[PDB]
RNA sequence: UUCAAAUGAGAACUUUGAAGACUGAAGUGGGGAAAGGUUCCACGUCAACAGCAGUUGGACGUGGGUUAGUCGAUCCUAAGA
RNA sequence: AUAUGGAUUCUUCACGGUAACGUAACUGAAUGUGGAGACGUCGGCGCGAGCCCUGGGAGGAGUUAUCUUUUCUUCUUAACAGCUUAUCACCCCGGAAUUGGUUUAUCCGGAGAUGGGGUCUUAUGGCUGGAAGAGGCCAGCACCUUUGCUGGCUCCGGUGCGCUUGUGACGGCCCGUGAAAAUCCACAGGAAGGAAUAGUUUUCAUGCCAGGUCGUACUGAUAACCGCAGCAGGUCUCCAAGGUGAACAGCCUCUAGUUGAUAGAAUAAUGUAGAUAAGGGAAGUCGGCAAAAUAGAUCCGUAACUUCGGGAUAAGGAUUGGCUCUAAGGGUCGCGAUCAACUUAGAACUGGUACGGACAAGGGGAAUCUGACUGUCUAAUUAAAACAUAGCAUUGCGAUGGUCAGAAAGUGAUGUUGACGCAAU
């Protein structure tokens, strides 16, 4: 059974700091929480440790990665950025 | 029910002042203070334990023999089979190929 | 199967105690199966004068051959001068003092 | 404290020259059918070890009390 | 000794003589381990014996960590209900088999001897 | 808290016995750390001290007592000096 | 320090196993690398130990008008050593969808599952040695002493959401990811030293010697410490039995300890502490201050409002003892046999309608002001609306710097820092 409408995993922190709080909390908890795809073995075993460390349990893998997700979007562009100066450099 | 005490003057529940309760054959209740739990040796290639090598406290290895402390291999109590394994390929691997890179660059020139 | 003896001559020759009694009391109260009276092939008392024999097949013990005893001892007033005593293995006497 | 199974390697032991003494024990066990056999235990006192054999027959460890040397404190009882 | 006697044979547990709440008296989270316990090993025990296969297991396995299952003798005759089942419906099966081939085979016979 | 005995010049208070109670194992139990420093124990012993008492005492007088390759220190480094 | 034995060598520095790895040994300098030392907290689960509970038996004791195969008590096994013993982990075979395995907790598998067969760590347990000769419990004796004997028995089980504790495999948490070093080992490397009327090996066994110095008594607190004292104050920690009960609560008890607080006699007022009270029910009072009422558990039922999490035990009802029964919920072995512990639900009967019978244990509701919350402070008159807080915003600063130290310095904090930072509001 659905045991929460909308608090989902902040349902831990009862009535308290504000809905709005408990919701920005809520959205990077889930993030920081969720198992990623492992880049390099394939499977959904990627799981942060401390904030910006993402280890894969299987392959024991570890990247550094965003403070709550795998891969932030800055980095994502910046890798982006970095692949057309590196191939306008060597070609 | 027999309570018992401390065998040293150390008070406090600490890490090295574990004791057991044992029934000596006096038939009395008796705290036996235990040393600290061995550590399995690990890998330092994967820091799996390694597999065969005895368990002790680090300067127990000094009285025991080679055996206790090795295993028959490339990298014996230091490195795992799979991780010896991983590293002879590898190793054998990359030499090849090195060859192969020295041989493409004389051919290309 | 298994043998009680009780040596009951020091009693006996001083004159204050009855074999006969003791061993007809262990017939009439030793229990079998929670049940007095039913010692039906399983529980035999028998009376040699100075030893009385207890064979028993099924549940006894010389803890409950002497809780009968010191019953006996106690309603016949003989405790204080008599003690069941044992001297080996399912071999007891009365001691008298 | 060690067991000794090996009746040879016990008379080695009681004679590698730094044992000086002995001690022999006699046992009353039951072999698991309820008739007192006669166990015998062989204790020889090294420097670092007190070695002890274990024989559950007393032909054999009337025999072995014969074959002590005679240099060793025997130590009956 | 002689009150536990009393409660092995069920006095003093009324209401009057309960203090802590059930859960404090006995968890819900012990019952339930011990009841998915007993479904998991007679799962097994039926799988090992032969009495049912592996993917009838998987599916019982998984019923058994959800509810679906009050105790070991619900289980049980849940397994004797769907093997039951199976024995009718393959009786069916081979009665339609044989009546269809049966009135083939007159049919057959009728036509090839006209 | 009580009864009796013993000791004593002297006993509500000492000792032994009996009885009645309590702490009720997060103790009024058994050990330790800091601190104290002999208070530990025995014998003798009551002027002072124990806000009554005292034949008793953590008192007074005189003595006895603390045994380690393995328990600690000792060695290591910590914040720091 | 050392000499034998063992091992090793004519293929000089061992063999066996496909492997994981095994072993009594089985060369190995510099140098390098790796491991151990070495690490948070919480939650459930597994296992161990000790304890608790309990059956049979072998003793001792208690009760015995009556009853009680009964009540109490002894029945123990150290460090160390050998063999053996795990979860995890790993290896070989094999190739998996009808996806399977599987935990209480949903993870795992073509990066090779399940399955079959193996390897390993030895927490831990078992057996044996230590070691029954010890300790325990008894009996029969002798007894002007030291006191001495003489014997017997010290056995075999069961149970678990039990308590305490150790540990394992996990899982939750963090803008928190939870010492260091001494020290010990291993590996890589291959310097060097190495055999045949013989060389090699004190990581194998046995053997020899030594291990200094200081502390060590006792209390550890309602009398050994501090508080002017033999002060109702303060002062860190380990062990921890039975019953009731959710419980380390309260109440009673076992082991152990204590029975210490100046006493005796009376029972006025006023007190201090503890209680009760007809009828009324806050009219008392600044004010319901104080007290009372409520209270456990099971079942029913639960509003406004709300940040949807709560409010909530809202509110408001009912029931509860004892006894005799009924039903359901398990293990193991081959439907049957056998073994085992509590929890739940129901029914009849029963009584001065009592029954969470002592103990223990919310009063509730409708609103306003105020501070969001948890938290913090005036030790010894103020606990609050004060402070803090998360959130919000502003400010400075790119290191030849911001802010702040220092008498000065070839001096410092932030800074093991770098704007997602530091500093100031
Ligand atoms: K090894
Ligand atoms: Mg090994
Ligand atoms: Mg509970
Ligand atoms: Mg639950
Ligand atoms: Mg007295
Ligand atoms: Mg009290
Ligand atoms: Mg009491
Ligand atoms: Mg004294
Ligand atoms: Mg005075
Ligand atoms: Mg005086
Ligand atoms: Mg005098
Ligand atoms: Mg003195
Ligand atoms: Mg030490
Ligand atoms: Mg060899
Ligand atoms: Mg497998
Ligand atoms: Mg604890
Ligand atoms: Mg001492
Ligand atoms: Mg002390
Ligand atoms: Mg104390
Ligand atoms: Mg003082
Ligand atoms: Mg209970
Ligand atoms: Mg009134
Ligand atoms: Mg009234
Ligand atoms: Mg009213
Ligand atoms: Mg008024
Ligand atoms: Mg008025
Ligand atoms: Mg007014
Ligand atoms: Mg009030
Ligand atoms: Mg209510
Ligand atoms: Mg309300
Ligand atoms: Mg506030
Ligand atoms: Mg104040
Ligand atoms: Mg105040
Ligand atoms: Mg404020
Ligand atoms: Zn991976
Ligand atoms: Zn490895």
């Amino acid at each position: 059974a659905k045991r929460t409408k909308k608090v989902g995993i902040t349902g831990k922190y009862g009535v308290r700091y504000g809905s709005s709080l408990r919701r920005q909390v809520k959205k990077l908890e889930i993030q920081q929480h969720a198992r990623y795809d492992c880049s390099f073995c394939g499977k959904k075993t990627v799981k942060r440790g401390a904030a910006g460390i993402w280890t894969c349990s299987c392959c024991k893998k570890t990247v550094a990665g965003g403070a709550y997700t795998v891969s932030t979007a800055a980095a994502a562009t910046v890798r982006s950025t970095i692949r057309r100066l590196r191939e306008m450099v060597e070609a | 029910a027999q309570r018992v005490t401390f065998r040293r003057r150390n008070p406090y529940n600490t890490r090295s002042n574990k004791i057991k309760v044992v029934k000596t054959p006096g038939g009395i209740l008796r705290a036996q203070h235990v040393k600290k739990l061995a550590t399995r040796p690990k890998c330092g290639d994967c820091g799996s334990a390694l597999q065969g090598i005895s368990t002790l406290r680090p300067r127990q290895y000094a009285t025991v023999s080679k055996t206790h402390k090795t295993v028959s291999r490339a990298y014996g109590g230091s490195r795992c089979a799979n991780c010896v394994k991983e590293r002879i390929i590898r190793a054998f691997l990359i030499e090849e190929q090195k060859i192969v890179k020295k041989v493409v660059k004389e051919q290309t020139e | 199967a298994k043998t009680f003896t009780v040596d009951v001559s020091s009693p006996t020759e001083n004159g204050v105690f009855d074999p006969a009694s003791y061993a007809k009391y262990l017939i009439d109260h030793i229990k079998v199966e929670g049940a007095v009276g039913n010692l039906g092939n399983a529980v035999t008392v028998t009376e040699d004068g100075t030893v009385v024999t207890v064979v028993s097949t099924a549940k006894f013990s010389g803890k409950y051959l002497k809780y009968l005893t010191k019953k006996y001892l106690k309603k016949n007033q003989l405790r204080d001068w008599i003690r069941f005593v044992s001297t080996k293995t399912n071999e007891y006497r009365l001691a008298f003092y | 404290a060690r067991e000794i199974t090996d009746i040879k390697q016990f008379l080695e032991l009681t004679r590698r020259a730094d044992v000086k003494t002995a001690t022999v024990k006699i046992n009353k066990k039951l072999n698991k059918a309820g008739k007192p056999f006669r166990q015998t235990k062989f204790k020889v006192r090294g420097s670092s070890s007190l070695y002890t054999l274990v024989i559950n027959d007393a032909g054999k460890a009337k025999k072995l009390i014969q074959s002590l040397p005679p240099t060793l404190k025997v130590n009956r009882l | 000794r002689a009150h536990a006697q009393s409660k092995r044979e069920g006095r003093h547990s009324g209401y009057g003589k309960r203090k802590g709440t059930r859960e404090a008296r006995l968890p819900s989270q012990v019952v339930w381990i011990r009841r998915l316990r007993v479904l998991r090993r007679l799962l097994a025990k039926y799988r090992d014996a032969g009495k049912i296969d592996k993917h009838l297991y998987h599916v019982l396995y998984k019923e058994s960590k959800g509810n679906a299952f009050k105790h070991k003798r619900a289980l049980v005759e849940h397994i004797i209900q769907a093997k039951a089942d199976a024995q009718r419906e393959k009786a069916l099966n081979e009665e339609a088999e044989a009546r269809r081939l049966k009135n083939r085979a007159a049919r057959d016979r009728r036509a090839q001897r006209v």
